[PDB]
């Protein structure tokens, strides 16, 4: 985390107006999970104003809102099982500063979304 | 061509709004359902729970 500058994802099979594409974004209020299809750009920087991740949403099925995802490790597991998308999570402080430390902490599930779109690739937004 | 609706037409020539509902029973992660029963609670008695 350090200075954050994170939060956002873009899943899906392709990235050009074909099939659908989750956008699990965070803005300190709502982790809105929109399965609406957009057209994307190279380096969309937003917040602080300028919102240009997207161009248009055409036809979509799902929507959602919840609470946000809260020298520390932010750690997730993204899994897809027969039309159910699951996102486990954990956020733990550490004292070591080099790499992933030696220890043990299980991940406690957060959500479960019935979508039904098969996914192949993803990339992270800032 | 335009319908012309007036208060005095009889029964067969009055507006009769229609709403058609179509359901899909295909194989997918179905999400829409109906309401559920919430019968009361008992304790210390041999019962069948669901
Ligand atoms: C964080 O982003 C979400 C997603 O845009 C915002 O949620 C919207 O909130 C407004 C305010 O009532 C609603 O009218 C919209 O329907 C919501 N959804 C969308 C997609 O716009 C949320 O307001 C943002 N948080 C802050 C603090 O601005
Ligand atoms: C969305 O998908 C449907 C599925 O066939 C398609 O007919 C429609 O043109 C698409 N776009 C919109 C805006 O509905
Ligand atoms: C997703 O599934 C459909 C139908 O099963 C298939 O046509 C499509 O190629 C799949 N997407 C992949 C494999 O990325």
């Amino acid at each position: 985390e350090k200075s954050n500058i994170i939060r956002g994802w873009i899943f899906g099979t392709t990235l050009d107006s074909k099939t659908q594409s989750l956008l699990i974004v965070n803005n300190a209020t709502n982790v809105v999970i929109k399965v609406c299809e957009f057209q994307f750009c190279n380096d969309p920087f937003l917040g602080v104003s300028e919102f240009r991740v997207y161009s248009s949403a055409n036809n979509c099925t799902f929507e959602y809102v919840s609470q946000p995802f809260l020298k520390n490790l932010r750690e997730f597991v993204f899994k897809n099982i027969d039309g159910y998308f699951k996102i486990y999570s954990k956020h733990t402080p550490i004292n070591l500063v080099r790499d992933l430390p030696q220890g043990f902490s299980a991940l406690e599930p957060l959500v479960d979304l019935p979508i039904g779109i098969n996914i192949t690739r993803f990339q992270t937004l800032l | 061509q335009s319908y012309g609706f007036q208060p005095t037409y009889g029964v067969g020539y009055q507006p009769y709004r229609v709403v058609v509902l179509s359901f899909e029973l295909l194989h997918a992660p179905a999400t829409v359902c109906g309401p559920k029963k919430s019968t009361n609670l008992v304790k210390n008695k041999c019962v069948n729970f669901n």
